[PDB]
């Protein structure tokens, strides 16, 4: 315990920042899908944003959250100030890779080490 | 056997004491290697103060920042060991000030003290993940735009987790989990016999 | 309820297990003599309270905790299991 | 075929690699080429095979040709010597 | 080479070849190690 | 008290009187360069590479052999003690043949490194070297002895750790060659250890001659499954196939040594190995097919057959995790006919108290024993690293060994009480002579081998021994934590199987024949297809096709202990974890999953889906399985005897004989062993 | 040895990309002055330190002396 | 001023590891033993934690070993058992520590070998 605060004194204040970033991404998804001529649906993309913002829903510690948005903000900057081209963005969608089943029987049938 | 002059190990040693005395609030340890190199060690909070004293003190002008680096000792609670190597063109001597930073306990930025650090601090964030407060524009410099993970951390796989190839179906470059055709052969090299007391 | 096996996972040198182990020392032999086929398993857990696991027919297992229970309560609980 | 009997089975598909191409092998096989060289009949119990050419050869080693039955063979050249 | 001819060692080639890459003589890489895990072949005699 | 204070470079370490100078440096942490000194081998002083300089002393002293004295300062790194090493290393290297790129102890050399660290950079031996004729000491150890630094650790081990007393020094001067005077092979178990113990690469392993070089070898620490001592071992794997298995130290179980079987039968692990799941075709031959098809062949038969029509004869090297996955499956179709090939008498308390079937005096308790009553087993060939235990405790301590079996080569002086199971009754009566010998013993131990139990009167033999242990205990008045009765096994999956409540012996399957049988790794002949019902629908679950495969309607290949994170337990119940050194070959899969998957294809689906879960399962059925490296102290011998007293059986006059009478008996036993080309070469060498 | 060779650092005055070019052209000229001294004064001797522990043993030595093969094997491996 | 958090530093969310290799990877903290070949003990000093071994299939074209597991060759070295356990907890990898086993003291004395009766 006894940790020093990075930018947010408590999960509460930190959550404020997450809200802002969500908004940012939400407002940006449409633009990217147009400035990058990505073949995705704005709605679809906006769900992806939600996915990511929740993939890390479990974090309880304020410090971890604060870094997470710093990093998140940095990603947005790379996508609104466009330095990240389609190949970079579409990677988020994991479009080419073949999905792996998580069913035990499925894995048994395919991989030595699951 | 290399020639060693103790003139330096004495000069530098004294300076170390001088710095320590002048900045006792932050200097924890000040040592001179057997290689005649001083290495004041400061509490992370003393980043701004200790550097500034060295950049702007008549008896210790350390104008240029040779390098800012972060060794990563995973065992050490404070994983990273930010090391700042400085040069004094006036006194022809270099000193190294090294602090400790954990993954989520950021260090102050010295872009104010030396603007050379604007880039190296971005380099330390990209590779090791230490964060620098008050940095003008901290953002990945060396890694790919979408890279996930900090590469020079000792806990990051060399080959990494993603590699790129062009896929016709999608007519665009596409990451895939790394699949290597000859894994890095990890030769064990340490010998079971020590060399000297050290 | 077909009883196939009873497992008494006592924990040695544990305060609560005293009753369980006492049961083993005084009445285990008797129970076995009575039921000379049933496999009564005396096993030794650790940092866990004693459990009288019972395996009934067709792979069903049932649990009765023996934590801090007297020697006859352990005897009574065991007797209740093989009805 | 190759030095080590490396011959893809009649059903292996790496044989597709050799389709319309030459599977590179060397007619000159060492196991045989060393045999041709005759046993050197030295007259000293222990002789040394520097490898031929000194520094341009192999690490120097001394061979004990004492065993009357067998002949010493340099772990390097394979050259054999008998007393 | 005429003035000081080289050393002949009764394995060295007499016909040296140029790049055989586009021609069928080209190296096709192959593992030269033999099988490692031999398998239990099933008994062919019906039990 | 008894704590001298000696200074190692002024560090005031304190050591019991008797500690050598080398030992004093060790506790400070310094390591004297040493050759010819091994911790578990007698001090010899041959190399003199350990010369150190006690302060204020004219000459340097021999570390490994000098009793430390009060006050001495070791000056290990003194200019002098470096000339005393810079000048010895000059000599060892002078007569050495530089074939380091032949010496497969290339990076595993305590003589290059001790030369690269403690010696000089050059040589002054402008004179000629020597050469010593090699020797065909055996088919396992390649003695390129021109390498030998005459350090006499072999002659010690071959006499002190193993009782071979064959290897010896021959001659004097610079042509002292340490090889058998007449060419007699060094045939003994414990033989391969010489390789590991010769720091020079003079004699090394012949199978692992030139397959690798140590820096490359990735080293995974795992457990010996060939024998029930459960010796710790390190499996050295390169690019995914095992290259060597060499011992790793476990004070209590194998203290730096491993058997000849469990280090040269890694080759057997690579052939005759099952990989794809074949099924019996209409024609009547096993045809390779995908899991889905092979599994539902088995699942469909399983759903059709009810309890007691499905049985499992497990046995040999199967892990605890598969053993609980096979029991949980067959109970979900209510047959508890799960059984093991090795019959442990189960008419009194068997499998119920966990001391009837364990060597509860620890492997390290053979060191503190007084009289051992070996009854009906050849430890030399059933637990080689426990025979060594009684070897060390008969030499360094004073164990009085007595055998009631066949008079057999035991590498020590035993007393052959006789070859008759009934003379056990003779001692119980106090009639036989050794009855007093035990009376005189303050800490005695009986050891009943599992192979004696495997005869028909095994139930009677266990009961007869328990009676004698009872009055031995009463007459000696031995303390409770000292435990006289223990029984040693020779099958790795026997203590685990009995632990999970598997009932020993195939006697139950014999009386009622199952329509279905899961042979989980069983290559024994305990039941045969003629014996089975007409249907004879049995499915082999194992790694090597040996006896169970060709008589199998389904083949579900599994793995071996080099290829799974399974658990095993040796004879005094110490559970231990094998780690995956190499991924399992072909479509072959981990044993526990095949059975979890078959269950999902059957509709009773075992609750565990990840190993950690299969383990949590082991915890509910048994304690040892989850706590590793932890022997279970308390046992309940007194109630065991009461039930033994109730049991009445006749010990037949037939002498009890260990199946492994001589060492050819020992080399090939289990599946992996049988499949060994190295073991086969060893077998013909003996024959 | 930059203590035993004589050269003049070409310090520029103002900093424009020309003064920096002119400095780079001078350093090429000053380096020819240093190269001259090195050819004129290069000592007879060995090219690598004689500690086999740090620098690998000579080809002839590793093929005739055991201490050298051990040092070559360990240093390379 | 400092803030209070009882949450075990878990930073699995910042490390940047693919989900599969954080939830299916068991690492073992062990002090390396000594290959019996050599008698030096300088490689049995520091604790190491090593990730579980994974597939090493043969490559069809050249027969070289091929691996799909990124964390295979990675073995981190930690000076003390406590510090290594900490690394596993904050990185979220499962751990199963093995106690160091050091050779027990053994009494030796050259005189014994010349014992009247051994
Ligand atoms: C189309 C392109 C896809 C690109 C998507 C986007 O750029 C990537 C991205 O989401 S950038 C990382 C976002 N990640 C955070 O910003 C941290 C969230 N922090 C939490 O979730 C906490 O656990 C909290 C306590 C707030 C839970 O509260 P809540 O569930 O959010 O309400
Ligand atoms: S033993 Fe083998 S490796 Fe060690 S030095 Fe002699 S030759 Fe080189
Ligand atoms: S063989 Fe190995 S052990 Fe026996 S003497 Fe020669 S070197 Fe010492
Ligand atoms: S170790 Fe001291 S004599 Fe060989
Ligand atoms: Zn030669």
């Amino acid at each position: 315990t006894s940790v020093k605060p990075i930018f947010s004194r408590d999960l509460n204040e930190a959550k404020r920042r997450v809200r802002e970033l969500y908004r940012a991404w939400y407002r940006e998804v449409p633009n990217t899908v147009h400035l990058m001529q990505l073949d995705i649906t704005v709605k679809q993309g906006r769900d992806k944003v939600r996915e990511m913002f929740m993939k890390n829903a479990h974090v309880t510690d304020p410090r971890v959250v604060d870094l997470l948005v710093i990093k998140g903000k940095m990603e947005l900057q790379e996508t609104i100030k466009v330095w990240k081209q389609r190949t970079h963005v579409m990677r988020f969608f994991h479009e080419t890779e073949t999905p792996r089943p998580k069913d035990f029987l499925s894995k048994f049938y395919m991989g030595h080490d699951p | 056997v290399r020639p060693r002059s103790d003139v330096t190990h004495k000069q530098l040693s004294a300076f170390g004491e001088y710095v320590a005395e002048i900045l006792p609030k932050y200097v924890q340890q000040v040592q001179v290697s057997c290689l005649d190199e001083l290495e004041i060690c400061i509490h992370p909070d003393g980043v701004i103060p200790t550097l500034t004293f060295l950049r702007d003190h008549t008896n210790a002008q350390f104008k240029s920042l040779a390098d800012l680096t972060a060794v990563d000792v995973p065992t050490r609670q404070n994983r990273f060991e930010i090391v700042y190597n400085l040069l004094s063109l006036r006194f022809n001597s270099r000193i190294r000030v090294k602090t400790y930073a954990d993954e989520l306990t950021p260090i102050d930025s010295i872009v104010s003290v030396h603007i050379a650090a604007n880039w190296y601090e971005r380099e330390v964030w990209d590779m090791f993940g230490v964060f620098f407060f008050n940095h003008p524009d901290l953002r990945r410099i060396l890694t790919d735009y979408g890279f996930e993970g900090h590469p020079f951390r000792k806990d990051f796989p060399l080959t990494g987790y993603v590699e790129l190839r062009y896929d016709d179906e999608v007519k665009r470059v596409v990451a895939e989990p790394v699949e290597l055709a000859q894994e890095f052969r990890k030769f064990d090299l340490n010998s079971p016999w020590e060399a000297f007391p050290a | 309820l077909g009883l196939r096996e009873i497992r008494v996972h006592l924990c040695q040198r544990s305060p609560g297990s005293q009753g369980v182990r006492d049961f083993i020392v005084q009445r285990y032999v008797e129970l076995k003599k009575a039921h000379p086929n049933l496999p009564i398993l005396i096993r030794e857990c650790s940092e866990v309270q004693p459990k009288l696991w019972a395996r009934y027919a067709f792979g069903q297992e049932k649990t009765v905790s023996l934590n801090n229970l007297s020697a006859d309560e352990v005897t009574r609980a065991m007797q209740n299991v093989l009805s | 075929i190759t030095h080590t009997g490396q011959v893809y089975d009649e059903k292996d598909y790496r044989r597709v690699r050799f389709v319309d191409r030459q599977k590179e092998v060397n007619e000159n096989f060492a196991i045989d080429l060393i045999a041709q060289q005759p046993v050197n009949e030295v007259e000293h119990r222990i002789i040394a095979c520097d490898g031929g050419g000194g520094a341009l050869g192999h690490p120097k080693v001394y061979i004990n040709l004492d065993k009357e039955t067998k002949t010493g063979t340099c772990g390097y050249c394979g050259l054999q010597f008998k007393q | 080479p005429t003035t000081n001819p080289p050393t002949a060692r009764k394995f060295i080639w007499t016909n040296h070849k140029f790049n055989v890459s586009a021609t069928p003589e080209q190296y096709v890489p192959y593992s030269t190690t033999r099988k490692k895990i031999h398998e239990w072949v099933p008994p062919s005699t019906p039990y | 008290s008894n704590l001298i204070e000696v200074f190692v470079d002024g560090q005031s370490v304190m050591v019991e009187p008797g500690t050598t100078v080398l030992q004093a440096c060790e506790k400070v942490g310094m390591q004297i360069p040493r050759f010819c000194y091994h911790e578990r081998l007698s001090v010899a002083g041959n190399c003199r590479m350990c010369l150190v300089e006690i302060e204020k002393a004219p000459k340097v002293v021999a570390a490994c052999a000098m009793p430390v004295m009060k006050g001495w300062n070791i000056l290990t790194n003194s200019e002098k003690s470096k000339k005393a090493r810079e000048g010895v290393m000059e000599f060892l290297l002078a007569n050495h043949p530089l074939d380091c790129p032949i010496c497969d102890q290339g990076g595993e050399c305590d003589l290059q490194d001790q030369s690269m660290m403690f010696g000089s950079d050059r040589s002054r031996f402008l004179e000629g070297k020597r050469a010593v004729e090699d020797k065909n000491i055996g088919p396992l150890v390649k003695t390129i002895m021109t390498r030998c630094i005459q350090c006499t650790r072999c002659i010690r081990f071959a006499s002190e750790i193993a009782g071979v007393d064959d290897l010896g020094t021959t001659g004097r001067g610079n042509d002292m060659q340490v090889g058998t005077y007449i060419e007699k092979m060094f045939m003994s178990e414990l033989s391969g250890n010489v390789i590991d113990i010769c720091p020079v690469g003079a004699l090394t392993s012949k199978p692992y001659a030139f397959t690798a070089r140590p820096w490359e070898t990735r080293k995974t620490e795992s457990i010996d499954v060939m024998d029930a001592v459960g010796s710790n071992i390190v499996v050295s794997t390169r690019t995914g196939e095992v290259m060597r298995i060499l011992p790793r130290m476990h004070e209590d179980i194998n203290e730096e040594w491993i058997s000849d079987k469990t280090r040269f039968a890694y080759d057997g692990l690579k052939r005759q190995r099952l990989t794809e799941p074949m099924v019996r075709n209409e024609k009547g031959l096993l045809t390779y097919t995908s899991w889905e098809d092979a599994l539902s062949r088995v699942a469909g038969m399983l759903q059709n057959f009810e309890g007691n029509a499905v049985a499992a004869i497990a046995g040999g090297l199967v892990d605890a995790e598969a053993l609980v996955a096979l029991k949980d499956l067959l109970n979900k179709v209510d047959s508890d006919n799960l059984c093991t090939e090795e019959i442990f008498p189960t008419e009194g308390a068997g499998t119920d108290l966990r001391s009837n079937y364990l060597l509860n005096t620890t492997i390290a308790g053979v060191e503190e024993a007084d009289v051992v009553l070996l009854v009906g087993t050849n430890p030399r060939f059933e637990a080689p690293l426990f025979n060594a235990r009684i070897r060390k405790s008969w030499l360094h301590n004073d164990l009085k060994v007595a055998l009631i079996g066949s008079p057999v080569d035991l590498t020590y002086r035993y007393d052959h009480l006789g070859d008759s199971p009934k003379i056990l009754q003779d001692i119980a009566s106090g009639r036989h002579s050794f009855c007093e010998v035990l009376k005189d013993a303050k800490k005695p131990m009986v050891v009943l081998g599992s192979s004696a139990l495997q005869r028909d009167d095994g139930a009677a033999i266990l009961v007869a021994v328990s009676n004698m242990v009872q009055k031995i205990r009463v007459t000696t008045g031995v303390a409770a934590e000292w435990k006289v009765m223990n029984i040693l096994h020779r099958i790795a999956s026997q203590v685990a199987a009995l632990d999970l409540g598997y009932k020993p012996g195939v006697e139950a399957i014999r009386k009622n024949p199952p329509k279905m049988l899961f042979l989980l790794g069983a290559d024994g002949g305990c039941i045969t297809r003629q014996d089975l019902p007409k249907d004879c629908f049995i499915v082999y679950q194992g790694h090597h096709g040996d006896v169970g495969a060709p008589m199998a309607d389904v083949i579900l290949p599994g793995a071996a202990y080099t290829e799974k994170s399974a658990t095993y337990v040796n004879t005094e119940g110490r559970a231990q974890q094998t780690k995956v050194a190499v991924t399992p070959p072909g479509l072959a899969r981990e044993d526990w999953k095949i059975i979890r998957a078959l269950s999902e294809i059957a509709g009773i689906t075992l609750p565990y889906d990840t190993l950690d879960q299969v383990r949590n399962r082991l915890e509910e059925v048994s304690p040892n399985l989850v706590r590793y490296d932890d022997i279970e102290e308390t046992n309940y011998f007194q109630q065991a005897s009461e039930l033994a007293k109730l049991v009445n059986q006749e010990v037949l006059a037939d002498p009890l004989v260990p199946p492994q009478l001589t060492i050819k008996d020992f080399y090939m036993t289990d599946s992996i062993s049988r499949a060994s080309q190295t073991m086969a070469k060893c077998v013909k060498a003996v024959t | 040895v930059y203590d035993q060779v004589e050269f003049d650092v070409p310090i520029g005055s103002r900093g424009d990309c020309y003064d920096r070019y002119l400095c780079r052209v001078e350093e090429m000229r000053q380096s020819l002055r240093i190269i001259e001294q090195c050819l004129n004064k290069m000592p007879p001797g060995e090219i690598k330190v004689d500690d086999a522990k740090v620098s690998p043993p000579k080809r002839a030595e590793m093929k005739t002396s055991m201490e050298s093969l051990i040092h070559h094997f360990k240093l390379y491996t | 001023q400092l803030i209070t958090v009882d949450e075990k530093l878990d930073i699995t969310t910042l490390t940047g590891v693919p989900e599969e290799h954080i939830k299916t990877r068991k690492v073992r903290i062990f002090v390396p033993a000594r290959n019996n070949m050599q008698s030096g003990v300088n490689n049995t000093k520091k604790w190491k934690m090593e990730f579980d071994t994974r597939e090493r299939w043969e490559n069809p074209l050249m027969g070289w070993a091929s691996t799909a597991d990124p964390l295979s060759n990675m073995v981190l070295t930690f000076s003390a058992k406590e510090d290594a356990i900490a690394f596993a907890e904050k990185n979220g990898w499962s751990y199963d520590v093995e106690e160091k086993k050091v050779p027990k003291p053994k009494s030796k004395s050259y005189g014994a070998n010349f014992s009247w009766n051994k």
